[PDB]
């Protein structure tokens, strides 16, 4: 049988907490203001 | 036909009940942003550019922001998130230096 081990969990961890450690950036179509 | 100079990025999409990701070609284009199938080779769904609210960028995932559109978010790893966020603003000021109100 194959065990994943010290692969996927990294792989998908730093995958996730990376989204919530991500810059938002708005398009200047919604925004109209100066 | 349509379709000269398109830009293809290899992105890894997960899965839904399986901890893991897939191989999928993403299609982008200076007029909507389209997921083709990597096995089948077509395309699955495309969202607009103007759709689009807000979009951030991580060294390994990116992340997308859709306003009136998308119920949830779209987030799966990329291997070029400055290169992808980067085509995408550019589209967006060609259309606003053409198209102005």
């Amino acid at each position: 049988k194959l065990l994943i081990t010290i692969h996927d969990r990294k792989e998908f961890a730093k995958f996730e907490e990376e989204r919530a450690r991500a810059k938002w950036v708005y398009s200047p179509l919604h925004y109209s203001a100066r | 036909p349509l379709g000269s100079g398109v830009s293809f990025f290899l992105v890894k999409e997960k899965m839904k009940g399986k901890n893991k990701l897939v191989p999928r070609l993403l299609g982008i284009t200076k007029e909507s942003v389209m997921r083709v199938d990597e096995k089948t080779k077509e395309v699955i769904q495309e969202w607009s550019l103007t759709n689009i609210k807000r979009w951030a960028a991580s060294p390994k995932s990116f992340t997308l922001d859709f306003g009136d559109y998308q119920d949830g978010y779209y987030s799966v790893q990329t291997t070029e998130g400055e290169q992808i966020a980067q085509l995408i603003a550019g589209y967006i000021d060609i259309i606003l230096k053409k198209k102005k109100s």
